[PDB]
């Protein structure tokens, strides 16, 4: 009875197939095979998938190798295959966006609007480009990230970003070959995993801030994803089949010309980003900075500052080149305005002149 | 009727207009049987709860008492007085008079015939076909053929409704919810829904039964 | 019909699980299924629990998929869902609280006034932040966590402490997918399973004493 | 008409026609002005008869859609 009744219990724990509950997953990784089939994948990916799915269903318990194999299966299926985005095939919308939201960027938006125009002149939107991918160089916090977000909004494809600065090896740009629980791909595969389409607008953060010493040089991997003739055959260390990276746009950022590595310095379009002047940041603070401090700290129509006091702030509370320091000062003004308003609203609309600034 | 003797029913409420056996094993119910044969063969059958306390209690009864006209009453020397009762309709129980033996008064029959009886006859025919399907399919789960035979040729809709509701096997709470429903169509809708649920778990049994041979 | 058929799955397989040769599940798949589909928690819990049914009916001893089904189920259920403490929204209350709990330098008190006065203006038909998160810098000996529990008591919120000087990877704060026990979930969901409401104050201790020792 | 024993005036009436109130005479009791009849007789009775038959079929469907919400 101990053998036969337990065998019939095995018959029950498979033969119920969880019924209504089993409808989802179809008995543990039938639905993952279904989702291999559902996602339109390259054929080498599908052969690797079906092969290592046959490496699965092998008594998962007592085998964390089957756990990391199902993990690899998830990455394979979750990675977006044949899922695109609508684009904009005009340069006019990018003109209206970067004339609209970001205060012209003083002249250099047109040097961007030539690059996007040249990119949309390339016929068929073909894989070969032999072309640069628009590096941005400039002192920190000058709108470059929101510049890329704007360019993707004009593109009407979703922006993304990954702070790749400070990484010491290739082992999390390519991942590593699977051997245990906790096996992980590169950061780029994480990035395009949390982007559910196969043609995003990817913005690199700190290529010049990469570090090298041990566990393989990631500069090979950035070079391998760098060239449009090369990123189409970018393969992994976690994954196997080379991934197609032609449709994926790569805006990149940096901070220093002279510490980006030599294979990543050639074939690149250098844009030296400027920093809005005092009065230009005054104009910025008047319409897109202090209004957002007002709109996020919840004080619309309940406070105001004179712009000579904004001159007093920029001349006295922020000597950084960018706007993040001025953003922090205007945040502190927003917070002390919230306190001095929640002390009892003495006015229906406050008045911040240049006098009481070391009181707010 | 009123101040008639109370027999607690055995393990299930007995629905009206079905030829059912009623066991009388405890002496406290036997005294009310001896009183009920002094009430012109009419017994106000009030059922108790599913855990049958050995003596009837004035707090474990149910709120619906059915009046039954006794077709015949045979006595047995084993200790159980099996009585053949053919009940008529449910009636509400106002309050509980303690015993033993228990007493509970009722009123007139709670079965009513409302307007729009064409929909009533349509629902009777639909429930008759659905119960015929339920009986014909549930040979594996032991649904009898005399139960299907005893529901054919009925005059009142309450005949077929209560007889089919008795002849399908489910819990006591759903039967109590049915006997709470004095409407002629809501009881039919409840029986139709319960039959659909039983047939769907029956389908679930064949689903697990296919995956039996699959995964063996 | 889905819920009652899954309840039929509950009933059949709770009758089945009592005699299992898979014993580290302890027959608690159906015992904890009372909060799979008789649960008063949202359709995230319902859909997760539907997949837990697919994660049940498995054996044990070394990498069990059904022990991790019940451990995951508890983690989802034990973690509060749409359950919130009543939090008092007052700033002068905190002026008394930080007066009754600390001697105070009377300087940082103004800073938490700044932040909480922003917190009084949480608008937009919800509570959305886009705001700083109060880094506290100074000696360890100074009453920082005392200041935090003062703020938590001032808000009628459950103070906790999980420190991040002791995490080296995204496996002590991130999880692993529920297919084996011996995968143990992270610190914030540890502290969130600790609390019975979905909204605690959490103070973070010594963020600067963290390192990337292993890959990641 | 007749008088109910509980203090209610019960009257069985059939309405004649619609009218428009021009001026309101103050009350109580209330007074109304208007016309003796302002109804419109059917013209082009073929479309009217088609509409009557369609309304009859739609009302038959409406009363036939009830299963536990019975109507007279
Ligand atoms: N033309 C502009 N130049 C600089 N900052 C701007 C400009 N337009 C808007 N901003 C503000 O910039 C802030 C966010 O961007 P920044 O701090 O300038 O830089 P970032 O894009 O966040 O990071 P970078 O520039 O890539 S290092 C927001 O508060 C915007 O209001």
């Amino acid at each position: 009875d101990t053998n036969q009744r337990e065998s019939y219990l095995r018959e029950q724990m498979k033969a119920i197939q969880k019924e209504l509950g089993g409808e989802d997953g179809l008995s543990d990784l039938e639905a993952l095979r279904k989702k291999i089939e559902e996602v339109g994948m390259p054929e080498a990916v599908k052969t690797k998938a079906l092969k290592e799915l046959d490496r699965l269903e092998r008594m998962q318990q007592g085998s964390p190798e089957a756990t990391v194999a199902r993990t690899y299966l998830d990455w394979l299926t979750e990675v977006p295959w044949s899922k695109a985005d609508p684009e904009v095939l005009d340069i006019n919308h990018t003109r209206q966006v970067l004339d609209e939201d970001h205060y012209g960027l003083k002249d250099v938006k047109e040097r961007i609007l030539e690059y996007l125009a040249v990119r949309q002149l390339t016929q068929g939107l073909d894989v070969r480009n032999k072309a640069p991918i628009l590096v941005l160089v400039g002192p920190p916090g000058v709108g470059k990230t929101s510049l890329g977000r704007s360019i993707a909004r004009s593109m009407n494809r979703k922006f993304h970003r990954i702070s790749l600065g400070g990484v010491r090896d290739e082992a999390e740009i390519r991942g590593h070959r699977r051997t245990y629980i906790g096996a992980m791909p590169g950061k780029l595969i994480h990035a395009m995993k949390q982007v559910g389409v196969i043609n995003p607008v990817i913005l690199l953060d700190e290529i010049d801030k990469m570090s090298s010493d041990w566990r393989g040089d990631p500069a090979s991997a950035m070079l391998e994803v760098l060239d449009p003739e090369q990123n189409n055959t970018f393969t992994d260390h976690y994954l196997d089949v080379p991934y197609d990276l032609s449709k994926v746009f790569f805006i990149t950022t940096a901070n220093t010309l002279q510490t980006i590595p030599r294979p990543l310095l050639d074939r690149m379009e250098v844009i030296e980003i400027p920093g809005y002047t005092n009065m230009e940041k005054q104009a910025i603070a008047r319409q897109y900075l202090w209004p957002k401090q007002v709109r996020e700290s919840g004080m619309e129509g309940r406070i105001e500052v004179t712009d000579a006091a904004i001159l007093r702030v920029i001349s006295e509370y922020t000597r950084e080149a960018g706007v993040r320091g001025l953003e922090r000062e205007l945040g502190k003004i927003a917070r002390k305005g919230a306190k001095f308003w929640l002390e009892g609203a003495w006015e229906g609309l406050r008045t911040i002149d240049a006098s009481d600034i070391p009181t707010y | 009727r009123l101040e008639l003797p109370v027999i607690p029913l055995r393990n299930t409420v007995i629905l009206p207009h079905t030829t059912t056996p009623v066991d009388v094993g405890r002496a406290k119910s036997k005294r009310a049987v001896e009183e009920a044969m002094g009430a012109d063969r009419l017994i106000f059958l009030v059922a108790q709860r599913d855990p049958e306390v050995d003596d009837p209690a004035p707090d474990d009864l149910y709120t619906w008492g059915v009046q039954a006209v006794v077709k015949q009453a045979m006595r047995l020397p084993d200790g159980t007085l099996q009585v053949m009762v053919e009940a008529r309709a449910r009636a509400q129980v106002t309050d509980y008079i303690p015993g033993p033996y228990l007493r509970a008064r009722g009123e007139v029959f709670s079965e009513i015939f409302p307007i729009d009886e064409a929909v009533v006859r349509v629902l009777v025919e639909e429930l008759k076909e659905a119960f015929e399907k339920y009986v014909a399919n549930h040979k594996s789960l032991r649904l009898d053929r005399y139960q299907l035979e005893a529901v054919k040729g009925t005059s009142d809709p309450a005949m077929l409704a209560d007889t089919i509701a008795y002849h399908a096997t489910w819990t006591v709470a759903e039967k109590q919810e049915i006997l709470e429903l004095t409407d002629l169509e809501a009881r039919l809708k409840k029986v139709l829904g319960l039959l659909s649920r039983d047939l769907e778990r029956f389908e679930l049994d064949k689903r697990v039964a296919q995956r039996v041979k699959e995964q063996m």
